[PDB]
């Protein structure tokens, strides 16, 4: 970044929203702001610099507002050599030669798995529409899906540009993305999509022949792009998304800087435990939108939780809010318990204390979102930090129950704890979560 | 003769001894005894001795004990001399074995004992009186836990419990404060060249993957908690540890402090992510940075200099970014020229930026950090023949936030970063 | 455009567990997991079944109707399993030697180690409990127990390393699992411990621990890329021994699959979120690179077979 | 002062300093030795601070005897070369050597005042 604040006009106007050059420099060195923000910057530094940031990896957006799904960004292979950016969507694939009643269960399932996961709400996104040859039925199944009223994105499968013409202006304000785009037909595809800048599916027979349609394609002026990775086995398919990856990655090529669409469910032939395992595989080996026969909640709870666990930045551990967390309703003689901020402790303790199916006015104070023994290592989860937690949350509308459980790691908290709440009942719990219940039972 | 050393199996003492004891408050009204703080003098030491000054296993309380107390509260004078004998024991040893006292002892349930040196008071309650402890358990159980946990560097321990208000006087003097003396002397007189080896750490590579931390005499980790001395502990009692010994062979810039040594085991430590460092500089192949440190420094180019700022502070700074946006952009094990990551010892370092022209660069520093520093910092810029308070060239939050006034002030004040070559 | 040609100067060792035309062998390869298109994968990675000394009362349902009439025992449960399932090899927990469940001497367990490893054929894995001191007294026996068949003892944890290592492959040419908590550190550092105690890469594995989707997963899946990647890209010699993750040991524990379909009507099958849990959590360390994976429900270890045979097929 | 006010008569085209130069170990004095020789005095044995340790490697025959190399060079003789060669003989022979004076330097210059040398030139008993 300090390589670019060299180019910057370096007059600390304030005009792009950042008080000086030095911090616009560093926040487009992230990559989180393009260059283009800056109004005073030179000419020819702007062009030179286009090229000198313009990330690896490109970002496609899909989707309106509430549907709005960004693919792409990558810097690295592995998560732990820097994050790992946009986390890759699913969609459920429904096909033109499809019944009624198949049709009407598929929605059924998208709109009844949905669901939160600390702070997270874990759905489907995407409803990749196929064509299957039928043209009316095609446009009859798109419409249904339309008015059903699932909150999905809307991804149409179709090789034929004839049927396409007709079944974008459909869903064509909803930002779809359009697939279908071959060596044959990539011309009359991308003066169909670039009009309103709608991302376009490529797809080919092998890395070299879709390497090559990508050049044709960009020699056209089409960035919008969204790789379809070929193979006409899993072995062939895992193959060439790794290739993609590993060539816009460590090439450093351009050409292959595209998110990939995977379509499982015909590789797995619609089975549900093959279809959950080429997904774990995906989500870690570079698959970012990855369609399948259908969705339930046991493809959900894995799927989305190892999602959610993989795009979590590794210097960013996720957190849960601060304050009084009211489990089981406990109004009125109730347990008080304290535990840390991190967003795993909370969920086990939140999930130990639900199956002991009794009240527990539960409180986190700040700890920067470290575990019980690191927290306290680092100086956050301290018994000042709990007893001001408990002065300022407003845990006083309890009267009589006035027991407060303390995890069994923080052991040396007890004297503190009791010097700065001469009122409260300190005790402290056990060392694991699973005691939880037969402890509060007692 | 055979180097045999028998572990003993539990603490010959009545009172209960566990880890889950420690931080217990217990009540003022049943302190029997109390020894130290502002109402008696207490110390405590631990020194190396010779195989003949110390018998192994020898306990000698001198002066009366708790026994003769008869009234609710104590009051007299507790020393306590702790004599190590081994062939690997150091002297640089002995200030990490007193540290653990402080755990030691409380890990007894009836007994609190907080402070340094000879800043420490010990308080015990009548419940351990009760239930039978003395003043030589107080020696039972710090034999019994220096021949556990250092029991690699140390082969005989004698503790001497002194509570006559002369010979604990006579001790301290004696023996007491020449250690405590020398110990700050090496602490403030070691610099690198005199060294030969420097240590590596890599406890923070949990969550900073391609991080190496170099400890070297007048660079302290920068978590803060790490230095030369405790590097060469941590190596020497625990040898698959994370502090690694560093030879300070092949060196390449002496000013910027290039080692090809140094670049060897970093790129080694790091599973080859980090290739080249300089101890010394921040704009030319800086050290990486984890997320424990307590003070970050950035670059400002317009006043020639650099600025700083610690964790506790919340406000904006003439860079135009927080200490969080600083933060997430230099910690993580990444190479950052022109920021680091570093503790509160390191800013009076006479290698606080050597390679580009020292700590003379230092423009802006918030109001209670310049307060925390500028003694040691005078000092250091008074080596740099500067004023005898150069603190005082340095701006402040309260002063001027904004880079302008930033600059005016320097131009006001004839601060020396202003006329110096261009940092980059 | 240029084929990316990553060339790894490392080399993961092989562990050889079992005797017999049942023996399997772990570790051997140069290359990334199922990255066939780069180079050499050394032996295919290996699926074990769990069983239990005891009758396995907290398990689902569903699970105790399969092992119905072979769950008394634990010589009938593992030649059921062997008969009928015929796994790579067969994962035999003492919970009974459990301190804080219905605490039983070593000797007890022992003997029911040596029974079973003498009525099935396939390599055997004996696993003990959680506490470090209960582990080292329960391996010794078992080690002295059942001896000439080169068994895996797993948990040799840095606490007891020493007793493990010394009942086990000093003395009486066993295998044993180095666990390490989620740290390439830690591992590193057992691994030092081990090869400087007397025992080199070719008689012990590694565990870096592991996790169930969604509970600290990510901590396993980065520890098992960086093991990978420092072992292979970095040729670091300490870290060039196989890796083995227990998976259903915590997958099948979690609330996403214990519960039923009672306590969580919308959820649906019970036995298939546990078979979900246990492929997705599976397919993940297989991906990141471990080298054998322990499993539960039989239809999870077909799953996660046919996984392995189509992406190294 | 002198000396160093001499240093701007430096004539640095003149200059030719050999890039040869050795580690040596010294300061063996008597105090010095005892102090080493208390290290294999068994504690519950003793005594300390004496020459019984040297004296126990004597007489048991670990070590054949001591030889006290000193003295000169002479042009009459290869110049180092006797005293390095005597000495190499004398620890080959379990003889631990003392040396003094310009021998003893002739023994730094080559590199005999060093623990490495034990195991490159000394016998067994040595
Ligand atoms: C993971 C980990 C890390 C990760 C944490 C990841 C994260 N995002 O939180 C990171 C790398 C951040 C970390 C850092 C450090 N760590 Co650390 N860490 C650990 C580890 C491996 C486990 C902690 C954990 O994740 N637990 C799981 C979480 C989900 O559970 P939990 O919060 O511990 O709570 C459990 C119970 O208490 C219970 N529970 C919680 N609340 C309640 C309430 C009640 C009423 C009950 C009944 C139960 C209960 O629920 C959980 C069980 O399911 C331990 C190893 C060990 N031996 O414990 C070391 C360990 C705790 N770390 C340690 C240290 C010292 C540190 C550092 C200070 C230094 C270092 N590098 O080692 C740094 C932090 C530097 C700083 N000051 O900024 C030490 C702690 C020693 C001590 N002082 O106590 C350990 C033991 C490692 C070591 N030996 O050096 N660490
Ligand atoms: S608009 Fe450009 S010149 Fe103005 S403050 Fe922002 S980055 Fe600096
Ligand atoms: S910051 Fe401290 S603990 Fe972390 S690696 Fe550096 S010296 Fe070690
Ligand atoms: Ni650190
Ligand atoms: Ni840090």
């Amino acid at each position: 970044g300090l390589n670019i604040f060299k180019l910057t006009p370096k007059k600390n106007c304030k005009d792009c929203g950042f008080p000086t050059c030095l911090a616009f420099s560093m926040k487009v060195a992230a990559g989180a702001v393009e260059i283009g923000k800056c109004p005073h910057m030179s000419d020819e530094a702007m062009e030179k610099l286009a090229e000198a940031t313009a990330p690896i990896m490109k970002t496609i957006t899909i989707g309106k507002g509430d549907n709005e799904y960004k693919l792409g960004g990558e810097t690295v292979l592995f998560r732990h050599e820097k994050t790992f950016v946009n986390r890759n969507r699913f969609a459920v694939a429904f096909s033109d030669s499809m019944d009624d009643a198949e049709v009407d269960a598929k929605i059924q399932h998208i709109k009844d798995v949905d669901y939160v996961r600390i702070g997270e709400q874990m759905k489907t996104e995407f409803a990749a529409i196929k064509y299957a040859g039928n043209k009316d039925k095609y446009l009859a199944l798109i419409n249904k899906i339309k008015a059903s009223g699932v909150k999905v994105a809307y991804a149409l499968v179709c090789e034929d540009v004839a049927v396409m013409k007709e079944a974008l202006p459909l869903v064509k304000d909803e930002n779809p993305l359009v697939y279908g785009a071959n060596k044959d037909n990539f011309k009359e595809m991308v003066e169909l999509v670039k009009g309103d800048k709608l991302a376009l599916g490529v797809k080919a027979d092998g890395l070299e022949a879709l390497y090559g349609l990508v050049e044709e394609i960009q020699k056209l002026g089409y960035k919008n792009l969204v790789l379809d990775p070929g193979g006409k086995s899993i072995k062939e398919a895992f193959e060439n998304t790794v290739q993609i990856r590993r060539i816009n990655i460590e090439g450093q090529d351009r050409t292959f800087g595209y998110p990939s669409i995977i379509f499982l469910d015909e590789l797995t032939k619609a089975d549900k435990f093959m279809e959950v395992a080429l997904s774990t595989l995906f989500t870690l080996k570079y698959g970012s939108l990855l369609v399948l026969s259908d969705m339930d909640y046991s493809r959900a709870l894995p799927l989305y939780s190892i999602r959610q666990n993989v795009f979590t930045d590794p210097q960013k551990p996720m957190t849960v809010d601060l304050g009084i967390h009211g489990i089981n309703n406990p109004d009125e003689n109730s347990p008080v318990l304290c535990t840390v901020d991190f967003a795993l402790t909370y969920f086990l303790v939140s999930g130990e204390v639900e199956r002991s199916k009794v009240p527990v006015w539960m409180v986190i104070p700040d700890a920067g979102g470290y575990s019980v023994l690191t927290s306290w290592a680092a100086g956050k989860f301290t018994g000042a930090a709990i007893a001001d937690e408990i002065k300022k949350c407003g845990i006083a509308e309890k009267t009589k129950n006035r027991t407060l459980l303390i995890p069994g790691k923080v052991a040396v908290l007890k004297g503190e704890l009791e010097e700065l709440l001469p009122d409260w009942n300190i005790v402290i719990s056990s060392t694991e979560a699973m005691f939880i219940p037969k402890l509060l039972k007692e | 003769a055979r180097n045999i050393k028998i572990k003993i199996t539990e603490i010959p003492i009545p009172v209960s001894f566990a880890a889950a004891f420690e931080g217990e408050r217990i009540r003022k009204n049943d302190m029997l005894a109390e020894f130290g703080g502002n109402k008696t003098k207490a110390w405590e030491l631990v020194m190396c001795a010779d195989q003949g000054e110390v018998e192994d296993h020898k306990i000698e309380v001198i002066g009366p004990d708790i026994d003769t107390i008869d009234k609710a509260p104590g009051r007299m004078p507790l020393g306590m001399l702790i004599k190590v004998s081994g062939t690997n024991m150091q002297k640089d040893f002995e200030p990490v074995l007193e540290r653990r006292l402080h755990y030691f002892l409380n890990y007894i349930e009836g007994v609190m004992h907080v402070g340094q040196r000879n800043l420490t008071w010990v308080r015990i309650g009548k419940e351990a009186f009760e239930k039978g402890f003395r003043l030589k358990h107080f020696g039972e159980v710090i034999y019994a836990k220096m021949l556990d946990e250092f029991g690699s560097v140390v082969d005989k321990c004698e503790v001497t419990i002194i509570t006559d208000p002369g010979k604990a006087e006579e001790l301290e003097g004696k023996y007491a404060v020449p250690r405590y003396k020398e110990r700050d002397a090496r602490l403030e007189s070691l610099v690198d060249e005199k060294v030969d080896t420097f240590y590596s750490c890599n406890l923070c590579q949990s969550f900073a993957p391609a991080h190496v931390c170099i400890v070297t005499p007048e660079r302290l980790g920068l978590c803060g908690a790490v230095s030369w001395l405790d590097a060469k502990a941590t190596l020497e009692l625990n040898p698959t540890g994370p502090c690694q010994a560093v030879p300070k062979e092949g060196v390449v810039d002496e000013n910027l402090g290039i080692w090809e040594k140094v670049n060897e085991t970093v790129s080694k430590i790091s599973q080859g992510a980090v290739t080249s460092v300089t101890l010394y500089s921040i704009l030319q192949d800086p050290m990486t940075s984890c997320g424990c440190f307590e003070c970050i420094t950035g670059i400002m180019p317009e006043a020639n200099g650099v600025v700083m700022v610690n964790r506790e502070f919340g406000a904006t700074t003439p860079l135009g970014m927080t200490f969080g946006e600083l933060a997430s952009m230099t910690g993580g094990g990444v190479q950052t020229p022109g920021f680091m990551g570093h503790g509160r010892q390191f800013i009076a370092s006479k290698k606080f930026m050597k390679g580009e022209g020292g700590l003379g660069r230092i423009v802006w520093m918030p109001k209670e950090l310049k307060d925390f520093v500028a003694e040691k910092l005078n000092k250091t810029a008074k080596e740099l023949y500067n004023i005898d308070n150069f603190a005082d060239m340095i701006c402040d939050e309260t002063i001027a936030t904004e880079s302008e006034e930033v600059v005016k002030f320097l131009e006001e004040k004839g601060h020396p970063a202003l006329k110096m070559d261009p940092i980059m | 455009f240029k084929k990316p040609t990553q060339k790894f100067s490392g080399k993961i060792g092989e562990v050889e567990i079992g005797t017999g035309e049942k023996a399997l062998k772990l570790g051997g390869e140069s290359v990334l997991p199922f990255y066939t298109f780069d180079g050499d994968t050394g032996n295919t990675p290996k699926v074990g079944m769990e069983i239990l000394d005891v009758y396995p009362e907290d398990w689902i349902d569903p699970l105790k109707d399969i092992y119905k009439d072979v769950a008394k025992d634990p010589v009938k449960w593992a030649q059921f399993v062997e008969e009928k399932y015929s796994p790579d090899f067969i994962c035999l927990r003492l919970i009974s030697a459990d301190p804080n469940g219905t605490d039983a001497a070593p000797e007890d367990c022992a003997k029911t180690a040596k029974a079973v490893v003498e009525a099935i054929k396939t390599p055997l894995v004996v696993a003990g409990t959680g506490n470090h001191e209960k582990d080292a007294k329960l391996f010794e026996k078992v080690a002295q127990e059942t001896e000439g068949h080169n068994i895996l003892l797993m948990s040799a944890v840095e606490d007891n390393y020493k007793s493990v290592g010394a009942a086990g492959v000093m003395a009486y040419n066993d295998k044993v699992v180095a666990e390490s908590s989620v740290d390439i550190n830690l591992a590193k550092q057992i691994n030092i411990l081990m090869n400087q105690l007397g025992i080199d890469n070719t008689k012990f594995v590694d565990n870096v621990g592991c996790a169930a989707g969604g509970y600290g997963y990510e901590y396993v899946i980065s520890t098992l890329d960086r093991v990978k990647l420092a072992a292979l890209g970095q040729d670091d010699k300490t870290l060039q021994v196989p890796i083995i993750s227990p998976v259903s040991f915590e997958a099948c524990k979690v609330k996403e699959a214990m519960d039923s379909e009672e306590d969580s009507p919308q959820w649906g099958s019970q036995e298939d979120r546990t078979v979900s849990m246990e492929v997705a959590t599976a397919s993940g360390v297989l991906a990141s690179g471990t080298d054998a994976v322990i499993l539960r429900h039989p239809k999870s270890v077909e799953v996660i077979r046919n996984f392995i045979k189509e992406l190294l097929g | 002062k002198e000396a160093i006010l001499n240093f701007k008569n430096r004539d640095q085209s003149k200059v030719m300093i050999p890039e040869l130069k050795c580690k040596a170990i010294l300061g063996y004095s008597v105090e010095e030795i005892i102090n080493k020789l208390d290290k294999v005095v068994n504690t519950q044995i003793g005594p300390m601070q004496t020459v019984k340790p040297l004296a126990d490697v004597l007489v048991s025959g670990v070590l054949r005897g001591a030889a006290a190399v000193v003295g000169c060079n002479n042009p009459k003789v290869v110049q180092d070369s006797a005293h390095i060669e005597t000495i190499k003989g004398l620890i080959k022979n379990d003889v631990i050597v003392v040396v003094t004076g310009c021998a003893a330097q002739a023994a730094a210059k080559y590199g005999l005042l060093q623990k490495e040398a034990a195991e490159k030139y000394a016998g067994p008993g040595l």
